[PDB]
């Protein structure tokens, strides 16, 4: 029984410019087993219309998925990814750092 | 043409809390997903996920749907069989992963073929590179191995991987020429953030590149710096391109001593980047 | 072109 916690990366598709349309991504990888729950949050609120990629996996058998949603960056709004997996005692939140 | 691959990645999961199982498959040419299948779909069919594959006719979709459903059923069965071999409870959820496919060398001829299985995250059974024999991870997989050795499953796999796999790959490379066959080089930049009083972080960025392979390395006066390099996982942009960065903490005032070296098939010559 | 498993583990 292997169990591997997800690596989580939150970033935009393009360099973020305030007031310009973009995509926010939450990339979860290196995990096992496959059951996982990912929400995108805006100032702490679940965003409804979040699409995701089909489940696949890497050469090392570890799974990965991309979650994403169209958005417009602004100065004020905080974005984040909340992720739950069997390996996690509590859901993990990772804030979007725009320089990153 | 050169490095190319056609791959299928399938995942069978037992769900004793729902009294059933689930099978999912995706197919990739190189870094580009083109089809999917999911047994939890109502009316489950092989489905297109790239524009270029949709100009295949109904018989392609019919045939692929027959064959991936056939495989889903057998993988349903395999999960039950593996429990028996490992003597596992009926209450645990288990995972069976299957990857197969073909790799075309720089000359476009078949270079490698693969067909292998992982159970609960761990290598179980793998077709050898000769494509004539099988490697088994443990006594359980020895049982599958013996069974497949005596049935000569390797021959059927060798025929598929050398024939249909490569031919299909070549039809797909041609159908999807405009996207699959041109490489997009990275757009790069180097950032500098003082990260302590003592040290300065230099970050070399690559954005908007396809395919996903890329080398980012930091150098001072010729010698590579990977010991103290933080390198994130290459990550998808969502539009077919990728992103990566590598960072290095450097003494303040010594920034110009350091260069980031970028190699990628999209580039005419490797880049030597410097903080500006 | 998806291969149909003929064999079961």
């Amino acid at each position: 029984m292997i169990q591997r916690t997800p690596k989580i990366q939150v970033y935009s598709r393009h360099p973020a410019e305030n007031g310009k349309s973009n995509f926010l991504n939450c990339y979860v990888s290196g995990f096992h087993p496959s059951d996982i729950e990912v929400d995108l949050l805006k100032n702490g609120e679940r965003i409804e219309k979040v699409e995701h990629s089909d489940l696949s996996f890497s050469k090392d058998w570890s799974f990965y998925l991309l979650y994403y949603t169209e958005f417009t960056p602004t100065e004020k709004d905080e974005y984040a990814c909340r992720v739950n997996h069997v390996t996690l005692s509590q859901p993990k939140i990772v804030k979007w750092d725009r320089d990153m | 043409m050169g490095p190319h691959s056609l791959s299928y990645f399938s995942t069978a999961v037992s769900r004793p809390d729902r009294g059933d199982s689930r099978f999912i498959a995706v197919g990739y040419v190189d870094d580009t997903q083109f089809v999917r299948f999911d047994s939890d779909a109502p009316n489950p069919r092989m489905e297109p996920r790239a524009p270029w594959i949709q100009q295949e006719g109904q018989e392609y979709w019919d045939r692929n749907t027959r064959n991936v459903m056939g495989s889903a059923q057998i993988n349903r069965v395999n999960l039950k069989t593996l429990r028996g071999y490992y003597n596992q409870s009926e209450a645990g959820s288990h995972t069976l992963q299957w990857m197969y496919g073909c790799y075309l060398g720089p000359d476009g001829l078949l270079l490698r073929g693969y067909d292998q299985f992982a159970y609960d995250g761990a290598d179980y059974l793998a077709l050898n590179e000769d494509l004539r024999s099988w490697t088994a991870a443990d006594m359980a997989a020895q049982i599958s191995k013996r069974k497949w050795e005596a049935a000569d499953a390797a021959e059927h796999w060798r025929s598929y991987l050398q024939g249909t796999c490569v031919e299909s790959l070549r039809r797909y490379l041609q159908m999807g020429k405009d996207t699959l066959q041109r490489a997009e080089p990275p757009k790069t930049h180097v950032t500098r953030h003082p990260s302590s009083d003592l040290g300065v972080t230099l970050r070399c960025w690559a954005l908007g590149f396809h395919p996903k392979e890329i080398s980012l390395t930091w150098q001072r006066e010729g010698q590579d710096q990977s010991q103290d390099m933080e390198l994130v996982e290459t990550r998808p942009s969502g539009d077919g391109t990728f992103q990566k960065w590598a960072a290095l903490v450097v003494p303040p005032g010594e920034e110009q001593s350091y260069t980031c070296h970028v190699q990628h098939e999209g580039l005419q010559e490797p880049l030597t980047l410097r903080w500006d | 072109d998806f291969e149909r498993e003929g064999y079961s583990l």
